[PDB]
C-alpha cells in the first residue's frame, strides 16, 4: 500500500499549487490518458486524499514556514503546555456534552416508550 | 478442519449421503458427519464433508454458498439485541453492514457458534449506539426477507 | 525530496502528535508523586524533542524561497508529475501493506498498561536522577552537606537543627567568614540545590529561569540590592559599607576592588553568583525545606522502630480379574505409563502414541505396533523400509550414444547424454 499512499501524496502535493477549483494539475491528467481513481469521491481513500490535500494547503500558510518563523511553540514551552491544557478542556468539554447527549437521548427514549400509542385521531 | 468444510441450513430432505452426492462436483469428498439431537435424535441443521484437498473444500465453499437446498439456505464455511433464526452465509462483516442501514453499531457483531462445529448455532447478539437503532431494528429488522431465512429481533433485556 | 512539502508536513503532523500525547498526559490524573513525576519528565522529554523538530523544520526555508517561484507557477505542472509518475511505475512484486505511517509516531508517543512510559521514554528511570532519601521531589538530601560542614568547621557541636538553622538564612549574618574554605562548600551546596530544582519541576524553563536570575543578578545585585536607612548601601563582594551611591559607584571602579584585594570582583565573582543562585534556591525551595526540616524532627523524635518502619515504606476382585494392577512403559509414546494387557494394546493405536511417533521421525504403521522401545523402533523403521522390492521404476535408458554397447545409463543418466 506503499505505492497507492505515494501516488495520493504526489496528487495531493500537486493539487495545492493550484489557482482555482477546477483548473488544477490532476484534472488535465485524466484526460491525458492517466488512469488515477482516486479523484472520485466515490471511493474510501477519496477521503483521506482530501485530508492530505488540507495537509498540504496548510503547510504553505504563511506562519507554517514559509515566509515566517514560529516563536511561541518553537521557543516557549510554556505557551505548549497552555495549548495542550487548552486541548484537554476542549476534550472534556467535548466529552461533556457528549455524556449531556446521550442523557438527552436517554431521555427521550424514556418518554417515546412510556407514551399512550393506542389514542389515535385523524383530523 | 481446513480439508472439512462445515455445511449449515439443512432440512429433513437431506442426508448423510444426500450431502455427499450434492458435493461430489465439487471435489472428492471422503466422509460426511451428521451430529443427532438427544432429544429428537435427528440432525440439527448442521454437518461436515471432509474432503480429501483443501482446494476442494474451497471450491465447496465458494460454489455452495448461500444455496436453496430442501427449501433452506445451506451454505458451507471453513471448519442489547438478540437475532434469532439467521442464516449461516452471512458473516459478521455481513451482518454489521446489514445493520448499518438501519442505525450505528458500537462495535463488531458476535454470533454464537456450536460447541462441536464451530460454524453457527443459530442465534446472534448485536448492540446498537442508542435505544433509537434498537427501536428501529424491533419495527422493521424483527420481520424483514433475509436470504430465505426468517430472522426475528427483540430485546436481550428490559426493565418493566 | 519535497524538502518543502512532504518534510514540512511530516514536522507538523510530528508536532501535533507531540501536542496531543501532552494533552493526553496532562488530561489524566495522577495517583502517586513518582508517577507523576515520571510523567512530568516524559513531557519534558516530549516537548524537548517537538522544539527541536521545530527548529529543524524552521531551518528548510532557504531554498523554498527559490522554488516558490517554479512551484506557483501554472504553466508548468503535469509534465514533471509525468515524470515522476513513471520513476514511480517501478515493479509492484513487493506484496507488503504497511499500516505504520501514521499509526506508528501514535504509538511511539503512548505507553503501556504494566509500564507507564513512552517509546523514546523507555529507559528511563527516576531511581538514577534522584536519591532514597529525597522521595522524588519531596524531600532534600542534607547529611552529606552537614557531614562537609562539621568536617569544614572541624567542630562537633553542630548537630542536624543547627545546620538546618544556619541553612535558612538568607540576608543575615554568615556562620562563617566569607573569605574562608566555606565558600568552597557552599558553591557545592549551591550546585547541589540548582540540580534539586531542576529535578523537583523538569516541565518548567530552566533555561529562562537561569537568564533571569542572571539579570538579576547584574542588574540589580551588582548594583546595590539592600538599601537601607555604612548601613545605606553594602557590597557582597568586598564586604565593606557606602556612605552614598555617588560613593558606592565611585568605589565600584577602584582598584582594590576590581583586582587589588582577594575577594573582588575578578576572582570573587563566581563565589557570589554561587551564592546568590542558592539564595534564589532557597527562597524558591522553601516548602521543600520546610518539609525536610519536619521529616527530619520526625526521625529524630521517633524511637528505633518507628524510624525503622519509616525506612522499611473398589472392585478389587475385579481388578485383579479385569487386568488391573499392572502399567505398560510406552517410551516411544512420551514414556507414558498404561494400564494393563487391555490398555497394553490400546496403548499402540492412540493419539499420544501415535503424536510421540510421529515427533521421533518414524511413520506409524502397523508393523510397529506390538513395538515399545528406540532403537529397537529405529531399526525397524530402517529394515522395514522401502527395501530392494519396488525400487525407482527399474531404470534401464541404454541411450543411442553408441548404439551397441552401453546400457548402465539410468533415467537421468541418458536424459543428459541426449539433452546436450
Amino acid at each position: 500500500s506503499a505505492f497507492d499512499l505515494d501516488v495520493v501524496k504526489l496528487t495531493a502535493q500537486f493539487v495545492a499549487r493550484n489557482g482555482r477549483q477546477f483548473l488544477t494539475q490532476l484534472m488535465q491528467k485524466e484526460q491525458r490518458n492517466y488512469q488515477f481513481d482516486f479523484l472520485r469521491p466515490q471511493h474510501s481513500l477519496f477521503n483521506y486524499f482530501t485530508k492530505l490535500v488540507e495537509q498540504y494547503t496548510k503547510i504553505l500558510i504563511p506562519p507554517k514556514g514559509l515566509f515566517s518563523k514560529l516563536k511561541k511553540e518553537a521557543e516557549n514551552p510554556r505557551e505548549v503546555l497552555d495549548q495542550v491544557c487548552y486541548r484537554v478542556e476542549w476534550a472534556k468539554f467535548q466529552e461533556r456534552e457528549r455524556k449531556k447527549e446521550e442523557e438527552e437521548k436517554e431521555k427521550e427514549r424514556v418518554a417515546y416508550a412510556q407514551i399512550d400509542w393506542h389514542d389515535f385521531v385523524v383530523v | 478442519q481446513d480439508a472439512t468444510v462445515y455445511v449449515g441450513g439443512l432440512d429433513e430432505k437431506v442426508s448423510e449421503p444426500l450431502l455427499w452426492e450434492l458435493f461430489l462436483q465439487a471435489g472428492p469428498v471422503v466422509n460426511t458427519h451428521m451430529p443427532k439431537d438427544r432429544v429428537t435424535g435427528q440432525h440439527q441443521g448442521y454437518g461436515f464433508v471432509e474432503f480429501l484437498s483443501e482446494e476442494d473444500a474451497d471450491y465447496a465453499i465458494k460454489i455452495m454458498n448461500m444455496i436453496k437446498l430442501y427449501g433452506k439456505p445451506i451454505r458451507v464455511n471453513k471448519a442489547n439485541i438478540f437475532i434469532g433464526n439467521l442464516d449461516p452465509e452471512i458473516d459478521e462483516k455481513l451482518l454489521y453492514d446489514t445493520f448499518s442501514a438501519f442505525g450505528v453499531i458500537l462495535q463488531t457483531p458476535k454470533i454464537m457458534r456450536d460447541p462441536d462445529t464451530g460454524n453457527s448455532k443459530g442465534y446472534a447478539f448485536i448492540n446498537f449506539a442508542s435505544f433509537d437503532a434498537s427501536d428501529a431494528a424491533i419495527e422493521a429488522m424483527n420481520g424483514q426477507y433475509l436470504c430465505n431465512r426468517p430472522i426475528t429481533v427483540s430485546y436481550a433485556f428490559k426493565k418493566d | 525530496m519535497e524538502t518543502i512539502l512532504e518534510q514540512q508536513r511530516r514536522y507538523h503532523e510530528e508536532k501535533e502528535r507531540l501536542m496531543d500525547v501532552m494533552a493526553k498526559e496532562m488530561l489524566t490524573k495522577k495517583s502517586t508523586l513518582r508517577d507523576q513525576i515520571n510523567s512530568d519528565h516524559r513531557t519534558r522529554a516530549m516537548q524537548d524533542r517537538y522544539m527541536e523538530v521545530s527548529g529543524n523544520l524552521r531551518d528548510l526555508y532557504d531554498d523554498k524561497d527559490g522554488l516558490r517561484k517554479e512551484e506557483l507557477n501554472a504553466i508548468s505542472g503535469p509534465n514533471e508529475f509525468a515524470e515522476f509518475y513513471n520513476r514511480l511505475k517501478q515493479i509492484k512484486e513487493f506484496h507488503r501493506k504497511h499500516p505504520n505511517e501514521i499509526c506508528v509516531p501514535m504509538s511511539v508517543e503512548f505507553e503501556e498498561l504494566l509500564k507507564a512510559r513512552e517509546n523514546p521514554s523507555e529507559e528511563a528511570q527516576n531511581l538514577v536522577e534522584f536519591t532514597d532519601e529525597e522521595g522524588y521531589g519531596r524531600y532534600l538530601d542534607l547529611h552529606d552537606c552537614y557531614l562537609k560542614y562539621i568536617n569544614l568547621k572541624a567542630s562537633e557541636k553542630l548537630d542536624y537543627i543547627t545546620y538546618l538553622s544556619i541553612f535558612d538564612q538568607l540576608f543575615d549574618i554568615p556562620k562563617e567568614r566569607k573569605n574562608a574554605e566555606y565558600k568552597r562548600y557552599l558553591e557545592m551546596l549551591l550546585e547541589y540545590l540548582q540540580d534539586y530544582t531542576d529535578r523537583v519541576k523538569p516541565l518548567q524553563d530552566q533555561n529562562e529561569l537561569f537568564g533571569k536570575i542572571q539579570a538579576e543578578f547584574e542588574k540589580k545585585w551588582e548594583n546595590g540590592t539592600f538599601p537601607g536607612w555604612e548601613e545605606r548601601a553594602q557590597r557582597l563582594f568586598s564586604t565593606k559599607g557606602k556612605s552614598l551611591e555617588s560613593l558606592d559607584t565611585s568605589l565600584f571602579a577602584k582598584n582594590p576592588k576590581s583586582k587589588g584585594t582577594k575577594r573582588d570582583t575578578e576572582r570573587n565573582k563566581d563565589i557570589a553568583f554561587l551564592e546568590a543562585q542558592i539564595y534564589e534556591y532557597v527562597e524558591i525551595l522553601g516548602e521543600q525545606r520546610h518539609l525536610t526540616h519536619e521529616n527530619v524532627q520526625r526521625k529524630q523524635a521517633r524511637t528505633g522502630e518507628e524510624r525503622e518502619e519509616e525506612e522499611e515504606e473398589i472392585p478389587y476382585w475385579l481388578y485383579k480379574l479385569h487386568g488391573l494392577n499392572i502399567n505398560y512403559n510406552c517410551e516411544i509414546c512420551g514414556n507414558y505409563t498404561y494400564r494393563g494387557p487391555k490398555a497394553f494394546q490400546r496403548h499402540f493405536a492412540e493419539w499420544r502414541h501415535a503424536h510421540g511417533m510421529r515427533c521421533l521421525g518414524i511413520p506409524n504403521t502397523a508393523h510397529f505396533a506390538n513395538v515399545t522401545q528406540i532403537e529397537d523402533a529405529v531399526s525397524l523403521w530402517a529394515k522395514l523400509k522401502l527395501q530392494k522390492a519396488s525400487e525407482r521404476w527399474q531404470p534401464d535408458t541404454e541411450e543411442e550414444y553408441e548404439d551397441s554397447s552401453g546400457n548402465v545409463v539410468n533415467k537421468k543418466t541418458y536424459e543428459d547424454l541426449k539433452r546436450q
